[PDB]
Formats: C-alpha cells, sequence, structure tokens
C-alpha cells in the first residue's frame, strides 16, 4: 500500500448512450392544409323580383 | 365604426324616402362614402359587404 505515481495512461474510453434514429429520417408528416371554401351545393336563386 | 379601421361621426339622419332605393325594393340604412377607400386600401369591408350580402342571401354564414 504504498500508493506509487503509475505512469500517464494511453488513451480514454467514454461510454455514453445513443439514441434511436430508425424512426426519423422518415418522410416528414406534416399536418393535413385546410380546404380552400367551395361554393355549396344548391343555391338556387330564392329572390324573384316584385311584379 | 366598421370592423375595418373605418371610424366615423354620423353627420345626418337622413330620411327613408329621400333615401336610394334598391330595385328589390330596399333601402340601406347606412351609406358610405367610396372616398374613404383609395388612401386606406380596405378592399376587406368590399369582401365583407359581398360576403355578408351572400350569407344573408342564402341563409349562411361565410368563414
Amino acid at each position: 500500500g504504498g500508493l506509487t505515481c503509475a505512469s500517464a495512461p494511453q488513451g480514454t474510453l467514454r461510454i455514453l448512450e445513443g439514441p434511436q434514429q430508425s424512426l426519423s429520417g422518415s418522410p416528414l408528416q406534416p399536418i393535413p392544409a385546410s380546404p380552400p371554401p367551395q361554393i355549396p351545393p344548391g343555391l338556387r336563386p330564392r329572390f324573384c323580383a316584385f311584379g | 365604426a366598421s370592423r375595418h379601421g373605418q371610424k366615423g361621426i354620423l353627420s345626418r339622419l337622413w330620411p327613408a324616402e329621400d333615401m336610394p332605393f334598391t330595385e328589390s325594393g330596399m333601402v340601406p340604412d347606412i351609406l358610405f362614402n367610396p372616398h374613404g377607400f383609395p388612401s386606406r386600401m380596405t378592399i376587406g369591408m368590399l369582401i365583407e359587404s359581398m360576403a355578408g350580402k351572400s350569407a344573408a342571401l342564402h341563409g349562411l354564414c361565410h368563414d
């Protein structure tokens, strides 16, 4: 138990978690565009001129 | 005021017999002067009037 000074280390291992990327890199999934306003069907001339 | 930034003082309470009647038998209830448009460019008031007339006629409510 003299606890002498040992030599300098050769290198460094570093352990850390890696993320999973099987999900991302996929084609994007955007929010679907709301439709442009379309005229309602069944619009008729309700007003007829008097006389 | 309208909903487009067009404020305005009432100048005159104009009679209904003196008001310009349409061919439908209808007077307006507010007259607007068209010179509030060019310098101010509130085109959405023209679209709101066309849209509100369609909404009244067809019985709808427009977006």
